[PDB]
């Protein structure tokens, strides 16, 4: 992998209906 | 007509426009498609050809190029893992193939310690 190189991004937080 | 989302299920789009889906029996969100599980392959062995198992995605960002995400391992990386997969299988069995040479390289060693205690006890026992 590079130096700069991206992250895992998680999914975004559980929020209700 | 598609395929409905399990119950419980629903699907939302992130800031960013990128799809992702609500486990609300659950409490949890996912990357990974729920209905992924009835169709893709699970691992790189079950894959033919090109398809890249459950939880793997391709990505692209300006800075890095095109690059893989792995939801299963929460990581991402540049190199395509279905060559990484080929090229661990080969290793592996590289791998096999040496610890063979060396077990048989010590017991040829062993062999020969063995006839060399047999001098050694026929010596001992001559003595008589």
């Amino acid at each position: 992998r590079p130096k700069n190189m991206t992250p895992y991004r998680s999914p975004p937080p559980y929020v209700p209906p | 007509f598609e395929l409905p989302l399990p119950e419980g299920w629903e699907e939302a789009r992130d800031f960013d426009g990128k799809v992702y889906y609500i486990d609300h029996r659950n409490r949890t969100t996912s990357w990974i498609d729920p209905r992924d599980r009835y169709t893709k392959p699970l691992t790189f062995a079950d894959c033919i050809s090109d398809e890249l198992p459950l939880g793997w995605e391709e990505a692209y960002d300006p800075q890095v190029g095109d690059y893989f995400i792995d939801h299963n391992t929460k990581t991402t990386q540049i190199e395509d893992p279905r060559v990484q997969w080929r090229r661990e299988q080969e290793h592996m069995l590289k791998d096999y193939l040496v610890v063979a040479q060396e077990a048989l390289s010590a017991q040829k060693e062993i062999y020969q310690v063995k006839q060399q205690r047999l001098e050694l006890a026929q010596q001992e026992y001559q003595q008589l």
